[PDB]
């Protein structure tokens, strides 16, 4: 072994090219704020950490809106049972839960995702993000800076950051953050509301708009009274 | 003294248990305690007089059908609805009703100029340029008058809370609920019901 | 490191979740810790004893009946109460409730003047002038007992929550609830118990 250091000169698969700004000049016409841009128009701004802190609830709360409507539209079953499905015991079912799926996470027979195989393998790895992210652990891409919600590096592997404006590409993120948040606050009053799935209660409130709403179900009491 | 109970009004001092931060939560503070003395005043009155719930009161207008609010009034002497039963809607009430509060509100704030062409003055509480036709506000003591108010308000915003659990809890009513406490003081209080399980447990 | 886990004491950090805010708020923090402590050891020491949940012990004394509670209490050589006369009752307990609990609140807090007059300050938590006889407040370190005193106040407090939200959600009681997950963990948790439903679904 001797040292070659070559000169890579790989460049992306996909780079995006520069296509800047595609918002108007203002940024947050709407309710509120963004954070670093003004006052906060009701609650208090807690800590700084707080601005990082509702980025990460954001980015995660529209992953799990976007995962209950796909898997309510292709499966559905709604998102509060679908827990149900893989359990210590008789986690096959879990598998076959993909429309188009070429193969089944549980091959016929046996084969099969088990729910404390799948859990320690969600440990090790989301746990290892999670920290890898954050200052646990340590950093093991020096370039990116830990505890910064917004590294731009090889996390933007199409580069949008940089072939757009960054600050309204940001508050474009955060404006999507606040709204899947909203959302899945919704979705979770409506389980309990409803004990129906947020696609179901769409489907019940558009097939019949002048019927089945919050005060439609208050009448029977949200199932209680 | 001035507010010889529990807290303090906003220029009085520090508050005990939440911090003020902005000062726009002394006006929420109001806002919301006028339109809790309405509530309030309104549960009561309607449960007394007709005896239906406040919080049922929802669904007995509907666009199916809002005729039985007509002429559910106490000592009515003119109908709310002619004998025909379609005049009256639910959303005839709806769509005037917004319009009216929506205007009423952009007005109290500033979302839309003041049609009274006064000096009550946006992002302002009890302006009382117009809205006090009789002048003991000026003639009475106006901040004696100011704590009096802000008393009543925060009294009627925590007995709402109050009316409102009870009414998830023993879903009777708050008068009724009342009448259910004088009649039995010591076999029927909130231990009682919680006893009982409050129709859950 | 004093304190190594997520929090930190109030004499030094800056409480990441929540602003740290009034003073009284950390003094309210302590004593919240030390109330909830004795509520859980006696919650749990009543589940031991008698098997009794705590959220529900107070229906078995009520105006009427409060003479259950003398033949409860485990191991003991003579009941509470005159056998059958049960003077004890659910009065009799609480206007002396309301008085010794009402001069140990006001002699703490300095609404009243302090009987001892010995030095004692109100509005301090650890007073250590009269309250430790046994003088491990003054032999040690005292600094690091206040640590290990507020790290048990606040998982008392955390393990309080936890009891009243499974009260509400199993119904059975922490040491059952307990009991219940130890005899099985894999089939005994809350994602089970929300499967099945917490009786409500
Ligand atoms: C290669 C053939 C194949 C085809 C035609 C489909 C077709 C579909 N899949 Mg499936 N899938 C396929 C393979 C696979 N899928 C999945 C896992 C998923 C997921 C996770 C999701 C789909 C979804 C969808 C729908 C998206 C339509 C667009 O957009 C559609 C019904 C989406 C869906 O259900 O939308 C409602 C969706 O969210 N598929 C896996 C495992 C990685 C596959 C592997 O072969
Ligand atoms: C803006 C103030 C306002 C408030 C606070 C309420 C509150 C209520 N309304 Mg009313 N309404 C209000 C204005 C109006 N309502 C109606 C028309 C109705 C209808 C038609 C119905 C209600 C019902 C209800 C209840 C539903 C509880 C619920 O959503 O689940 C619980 C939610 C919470 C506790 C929130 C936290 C509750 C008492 C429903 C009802 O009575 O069902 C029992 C019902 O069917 N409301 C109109 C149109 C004229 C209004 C106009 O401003
Ligand atoms: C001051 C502290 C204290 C606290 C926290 C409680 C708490 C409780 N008591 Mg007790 N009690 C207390 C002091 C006393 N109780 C009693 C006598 C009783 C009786 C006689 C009864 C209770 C009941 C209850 C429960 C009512 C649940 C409820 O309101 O819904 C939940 C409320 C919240 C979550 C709000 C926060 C709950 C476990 C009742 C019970 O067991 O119901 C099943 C009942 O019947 N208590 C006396 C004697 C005068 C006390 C003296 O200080
Ligand atoms: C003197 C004889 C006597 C004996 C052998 C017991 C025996 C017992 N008691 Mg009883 N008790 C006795 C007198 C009394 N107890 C009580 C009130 C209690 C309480 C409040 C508790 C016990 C508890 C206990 C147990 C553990 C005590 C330790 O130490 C044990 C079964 C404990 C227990 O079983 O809870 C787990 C407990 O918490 N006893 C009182 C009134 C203050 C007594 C007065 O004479
Ligand atoms: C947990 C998520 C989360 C977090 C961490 C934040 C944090 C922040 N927001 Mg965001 N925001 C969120 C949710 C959140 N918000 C949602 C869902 C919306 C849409 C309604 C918004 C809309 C919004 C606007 C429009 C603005 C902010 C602003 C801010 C900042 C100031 C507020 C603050 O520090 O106190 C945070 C304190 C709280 C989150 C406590 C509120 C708790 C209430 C009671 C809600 C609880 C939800 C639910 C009922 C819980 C259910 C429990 C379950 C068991 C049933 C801060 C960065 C302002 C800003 O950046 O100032 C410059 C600003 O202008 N946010
Ligand atoms: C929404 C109504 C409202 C508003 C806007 C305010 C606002 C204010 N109050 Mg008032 N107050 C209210 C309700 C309210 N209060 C009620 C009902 C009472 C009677 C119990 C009081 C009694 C009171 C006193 C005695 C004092 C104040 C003070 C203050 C100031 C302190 C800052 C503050 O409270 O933070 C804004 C409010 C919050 C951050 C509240 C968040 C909610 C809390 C944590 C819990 C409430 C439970 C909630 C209702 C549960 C709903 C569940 C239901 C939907 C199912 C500010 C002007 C202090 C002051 O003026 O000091 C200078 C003072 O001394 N108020
Ligand atoms: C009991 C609660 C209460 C109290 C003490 C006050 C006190 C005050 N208010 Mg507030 N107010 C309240 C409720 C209250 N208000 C409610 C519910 C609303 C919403 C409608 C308002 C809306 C309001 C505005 C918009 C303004 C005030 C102003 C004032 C001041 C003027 C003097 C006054 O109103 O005399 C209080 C007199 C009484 C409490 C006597 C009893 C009156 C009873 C309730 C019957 C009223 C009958 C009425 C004449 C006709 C309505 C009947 C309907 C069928 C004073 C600080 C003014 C101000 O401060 O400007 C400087 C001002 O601009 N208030
Ligand atoms: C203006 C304040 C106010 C008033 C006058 C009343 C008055 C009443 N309530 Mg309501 N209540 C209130 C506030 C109030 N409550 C609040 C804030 C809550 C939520 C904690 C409740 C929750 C509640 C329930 C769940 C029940 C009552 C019941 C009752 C009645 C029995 C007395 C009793 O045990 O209440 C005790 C008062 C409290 C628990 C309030 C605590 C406030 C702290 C100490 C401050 C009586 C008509 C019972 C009823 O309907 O009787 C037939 C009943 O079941 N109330
Ligand atoms: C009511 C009791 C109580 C009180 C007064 C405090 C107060 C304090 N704590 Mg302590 N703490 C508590 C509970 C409490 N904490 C519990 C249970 C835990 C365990 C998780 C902790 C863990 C803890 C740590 C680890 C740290 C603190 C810190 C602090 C300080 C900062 C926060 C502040 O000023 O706002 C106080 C505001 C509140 C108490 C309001 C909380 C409101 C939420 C919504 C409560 C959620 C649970 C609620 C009861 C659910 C409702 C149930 C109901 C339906 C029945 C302050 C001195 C920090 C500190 O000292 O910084 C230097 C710190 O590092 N505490
Ligand atoms: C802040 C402030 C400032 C202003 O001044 C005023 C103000 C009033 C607007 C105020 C605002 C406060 C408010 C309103 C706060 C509310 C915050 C909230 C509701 C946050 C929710 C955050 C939610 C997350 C992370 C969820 C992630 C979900 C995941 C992983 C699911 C995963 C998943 C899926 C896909 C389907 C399977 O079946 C199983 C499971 C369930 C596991």
């Amino acid at each position: 072994r001797r040292t070659k250091a070559s000169v890579p000169a790989k460049r992306s698969a996909f780079k995006a090219n520069k296509f800047g700004s595609l918002a108007p000049p203002d940024l947050y016409p709407e309710f509120g704020t963004y954070p670093g841009g003004g006052e906060s128009p009701v609650i208090p701004f807690g800590s700084e950490k707080n601005a990082e802190r509702e980025i990460i609830h954001g980015r995660w709360a529209m992953l799990g809106v976007t995962g209950a409507w796909a898997a309510e539209n292709g499966t559905g079953i709604p998102w509060f049972t679908a827990g149900t499905l893989c359990t210590p015991d008789d986690c096959t079912a879990v598998a076959d839960k993909f429309p188009g799926a070429v193969a089944p996470l549980a091959p016929a027979g046996s084969g099969y995702p088990n729910f404390w195989a799948v859990l320690a393998i969600e440990i090790f790895l989301v746990g290892s993000a999670e920290c890898y992210r954050t200052g646990l652990f340590e950093n093991p891409f020096p370039e990116l800076t830990q505890g910064d919600v917004t590294p731009g590096g090889r996390f933007d592997p199409l580069g949008f950051a940089e072939a757009g404006d960054l600050e309204e590409l940001k508050i474009k993120e955060l404006k999507h953050s606040r709204l899947a948040m909203f959302a899945w606050l919704g979705c979770i009053m409506q389980a309990l509301a409803t004990q129906e799935g947020p696609i179901a209660n769409w489907t019940a409130h558009v097939a019949d708009p002048i019927h089945a709403n919050v005060l439609t179900n208050a009448a029977k009491g949200f199932k209680f009274y | 003294d001035i507010y010889p109970e529990f807290g303090t009004y906003p220029g009085g001092g520090e508050s005990p248990i939440i911090p003020f931060g902005s000062e726009k939560n002394a006006e929420r503070e109001v806002i919301h305690g006028r339109w809790a003395m309405l509530g309030v005043t309104g549960a009561w009155a309607a449960e007394n007089g007709t005896g239906i719930p406040w919080f049922t009161a929802g669904t007995l207008c509907t666009p199916d059908d809002c005729t039985a609010v007509a002429d559910k009034f106490p000592g009515a002497v003119a109908p709310l609805a002619p004998e025909g039963s379609g005049y009256p809607s639910f959303w005839n009430v709806l769509i005037i009703e917004i319009v009216l509060v929506g205007a009423a509100e952009a007005y109290r704030t500033g979302i839309s100029d003041s049609p009274f062409d006064d000096g009550l003055t946006v992002g302002d509480v009890n302006p009382g340029g117009r809205f006090d036709p009789l002048g003991l506000a000026e003639s009475g003591d106006l901040e004696e008058l100011k704590i009096k108010e802000l008393k009543h308000c925060r009294l009627s915003m925590f007995a709402w809370l109050g009316c409102i659990f009870q009414a998830l809890a023993t879903q009777e009513g708050p008068i009724a609920n009342w009448q259910s406490h004088v009649a039995d003081p010591v076999h029927s209080n909130v231990l009682t019901n919680a006893a009982k399980g409050f129709g859950f447990y």
